[PDB]
RNA sequence: UAGCGGCCCCCGGCGCGCCGGGCCCGGGUCUUCCCGGAGUCGGGUUGCUUGGGAAUGCAGCCCAAAGCGGGUGGUAAACUC
RNA sequence: CGCGACCUCAGAUCAGACGUGGCGACCCGCUGAAUUUAAGCAUAUUAGUCAGCGGAGGAAAAGAAACUAACCAGGAUUCCCUCAGUAACGGCGAGUGAACAGGGAAGAGCCCAGCGCCGAAUCCCCGCCCCGCGGCGGGGCGCGGGAAAUGUGGCGUACGGA
């Protein structure tokens, strides 16, 4: 659920608060970042399937 | 309570007519009896004084590998095994 | 190997359906009794990890363990001496409550012998263990070389003495310079070793 | 209540001390006890090395120490991968092993291939069966010499090379050390800021004339 | 009250079958044969 | 009492000759594939303890992960090798 | 409805087995004080100590690196000497207080799961027959009976391996 959240965080385009709630919550900033990184590219490829 | 669709698929069985058809064809193909087997290692004993043909394959460990190798065609399953996670994925 | 499959899906715990599943054992094992006989391994996986052997004499007991702190058991407050050890509702055990769980069916069952155990379930009030114990004479276990180590008479009680994944983690031991307090065997022989006077003959 | 002078001391007798403390009047006993499993054990392996196996040479740690050496725990897998001998024979004639040592210099290395060699053309191997020896075996001359080596087993001396008397050139009356450690020592403490002076005026420089 | 230890303790009584049993170990636990006859 | 002094019993100890069974395993070379242990690490927070001081260890609650990854590198932190 | 597979749970003076208490000098895991010191006392100290509870052996525990280092590098554990009354902690007062490197005693290393190959190639018990039987075993024979695909055995485990 947090994961999902922050997704639509990330398509409201705040992306510092929304590595602040995964920092708040996971703890540091390695983790979170890796973990933000990821949950971009699936966001990619849901551009991907809407492009194909 | 509110099911989730990967555990409510289950409810959805093959039919009656159906599947005694695959009960059939297994009766051909069934593995030997313990009797059997020391009669037909007795009677490989005779041949030794003087290829398998295909069977049923269990275990889902089996399964699954001989699936990542793309050789079974068909798979049957179980519906009411008691921890399901054994299966879900499949 | 589906075993790997079932190893990430229990990873997946905050998923959906992993919580469906756990959510509804909660509740049955809330319903039975606290302590009982499960037949069969609810994680195949944890048990084969651990050591479980699909063989005869081995038993499963599933056990209910009752939640939070301790506080002194004390009448009043009253506890009578100095405003630093007047301390008494907000205070932790040194052991979990996983061992716990291991000393309680240890007891109970005592011909067995405690290998070791896994988490199922918790819910505010509860945890849940499932220990799994031996039988140490069937000669399913005698007769097998790698596994009659447990049936000499050293390992009685294991649990009570803390030699269990939960019972060394307790001890404090481990290398580097994070645990030099246990160098030797123990806490307890460290503080004798230092505090020793070794007079000598000669001197 | 301190008189006129003394060291000031903290004495540590305030902990029941006179309950702990161990005497050594077991000591002479606990010699032979050592001295006569060791002749025991010597007498039950006959002939091989009573000390055990050889050990290798190594460099110790710490800049205090590092001219030193010592016997280490045994020998590396590359020394023994090289000198061409399985690990668990090598185990077998009495050669110590331990894996985990990596190799990063080179002369350990090789000094350690040189005296696995000398030791594995001294070793004087006997028969599993004596009736049929085979080619990887001493004659019998060499087992009618066997017998016990007392004391460790190729022992470390550490030689140290002569130089004889040197002429010295002007050149070498000239060469300034003093200053060239005071000078060393400045760059490597500066080096990092020369960077980042240099990154800041090239940058406002090419941000200013282009 | 180690005195009240030492009042009661495996020294005091008989220990009919203890003190035995150090007889029996002083000769290996040897068991269902005799000596032969003259 | 001394003495590589004697005699008599029991038990063990290393050796030798033979029977009835099991085990039929290796050293290198080149080519193709394979490889890791979650309510656990880690973080916040509370209380005890330790020489460990922006928390050495342990536990309780709550949060809750990764895979060219992770921990450690005795002053917190970001970047970096 | 009745009959039959399984699943889950009971009862049996069922056939065969094991636990239950003692001793507690030495050992292990918990819980855990105050006298007293500071010229007073309240944090510290006394002290992870006496007292309480449980469990063991002739020894126990420990243990083969989620290590030390930061040098041209060392290499499981345990114990002695030294490092040391040191670095550090503390109404910075009273006092408390380690480790690594170095020389020695002894010196031994290993095993699963997984990932994968192999007609489950595995196991226990009964019955029958032969030998032997004061540490209850070796062998042969049963459309004798169960366990086991919710995974038994062989190879093999991070030093790489097939
Ligand atoms: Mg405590
Ligand atoms: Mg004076
Ligand atoms: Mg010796
Ligand atoms: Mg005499
Ligand atoms: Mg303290
Ligand atoms: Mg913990
Ligand atoms: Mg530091
Ligand atoms: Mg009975
Ligand atoms: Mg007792
Ligand atoms: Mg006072
Ligand atoms: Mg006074
Ligand atoms: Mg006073
Ligand atoms: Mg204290
Ligand atoms: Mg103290
Ligand atoms: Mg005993
Ligand atoms: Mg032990
Ligand atoms: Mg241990
Ligand atoms: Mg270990
Ligand atoms: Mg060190
Ligand atoms: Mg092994
Ligand atoms: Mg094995
Ligand atoms: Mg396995």
């Amino acid at each position: 659920p947090y994961e999902r959240r922050a997704m639509e965080l990330l398509k409201v385009s705040k992306d510092k608060r929304a590595l602040k709630f995964i920092k708040k919550r996971v703890g540091t900033h390695i983790r979170a970042k890796r973990k933000r990184e990821e949950l971009s590219s699936v966001l990619a490829a849901m551009r991907k399937a809407a492009a194909k | 309570l509110k099911v989730p669709p990967a555990i409510n698929q289950f409810t959805q069985v093959l039919d009656r007519q159906t599947a005694t058809q695959l009960l059939k064809l297994a009766h051909k193909y069934r593995p030997e009896t313990k009797q059997e087997k020391k009669q037909r290692l007795l009677a490989r004993a005779e041949k030794k004084a003087a290829k398998r043909p295909p069977v049923l394959r269990a275990g889902v460990n089996t399964v699954t590998t001989l699936v990542e190798n793309k050789k079974a065609q068909l798979v049957v399953i179980a519906h009411d095994v008691d921890p399901i996670e054994l299966v879900v994925f499949l | 190997g589906a075993y790997k499959y079932i190893q990430e899906l229990w990873r997946k715990k905050q998923s959906d359906v992993m919580r469906f599943l756990l959510r509804v054992r909660c509740w049955q094992y809330r319903q039975l009794s606290a302590l009982h006989r499960a037949p069969r391994p609810t994680r195949p996986d944890k048990a084969r990890r651990l050591g479980y052997k699909a063989k005869q004499g081995y038993v499963i007991y599933r056990i209910r363990v009752r939640r939070g702190g301790r506080k002194r058991p004390v009448p009043k407050g009253a506890t009578y001496g100095k405003p630093v050890h007047h301390g008494v509702n907000q205070l932790k055990f040194a052991r979990s409550l996983q061992s716990v769980a291991e000393e309680r069916a240890g007891r109970h069952c005592g011909a067995l012998r405690v290998l070791n155990s896994y988490w199922v379930g918790e819910d505010s009030t509860y945890k849940f263990f499932e220990v799994i114990l031996i039988d140490p004479f069937h000669k399913a276990i005698r007769r097998n070389p790698d596994t009659q180590w447990i049936t000499k008479p050293v390992h009685k009680h294991r649990e009570m003495r803390g030699l269990t994944s939960a019972g060394r983690k307790s001890r404090g031991l481990g290398k580097g310079h994070k645990f030099h307090h246990t160098i030797g065997g123990s806490r307890r022989a460290a503080w004798r070793r230092r505090n020793t006077l070794q007079l000598h003959r000669y001197r | 209540a301190p008189s006129r002078n003394g060291m000031i001391l903290k004495p540590h007798f305030h902990k029941d001390w006179q309950r702990r403390v161990a005497t050594w009047f077991n000591q002479p006993a606990r010699k032979i006890r050592r001295r006569k499993a060791r002749q025991a054990r010597a007498r039950r392996i006959a002939p091989r090395p009573a000390a055990g196996p050889i050990r290798p040479i190594v460099r110790c740690p710490t800049v205090r120490y590092h001219t030193k050496v010592r016997a280490g725990r045994g020998f590396s897998l590359e020394e023994l991968r090289v000198a061409g001998i399985h690990k668990k024979v090598a185990r077998t004639i009495g050669i110590s092993v331990d894996p985990r040592r990596r190799n990063k210099s080179t002369e350990s290395l090789q000094a350690n291939v040189q005296r696995l060699k000398e030791y594995r053309s001294k070793l004087v191997l006997f028969p599993r069966k004596p009736s049929a020896p085979k080619k990887g075996d001493s004659s019998a001359e060499e087992l009618k010499l066997a017998t016990q080596l007392t004391g460790p087993v190729m022992p470390i001396r550490n030689v140290f090379k002569k130089e004889k008397a040197r002429v010295i050139t002007e050149e070498e009356k000239n060469f300034k050390a003093f200053a060239s450690l005071r000078m060393a020592r400045a760059n490597a403490r500066l080096f990092g800021i020369r960077a980042k002076r240099a990154k800041e005026a090239a940058e406002q420089d090419v941000e200013k004339k282009k | 009250s180690a005195k009240a230890k030492r009042r009661n303790t495996t020294g005091t009584g008989r220990m009919r079958h203890l003190k035995i049993v150090y007889r029996r170990f002083r000769h290996g636990f040897r068991e269902g044969t005799t000596p032969k006859p003259k």
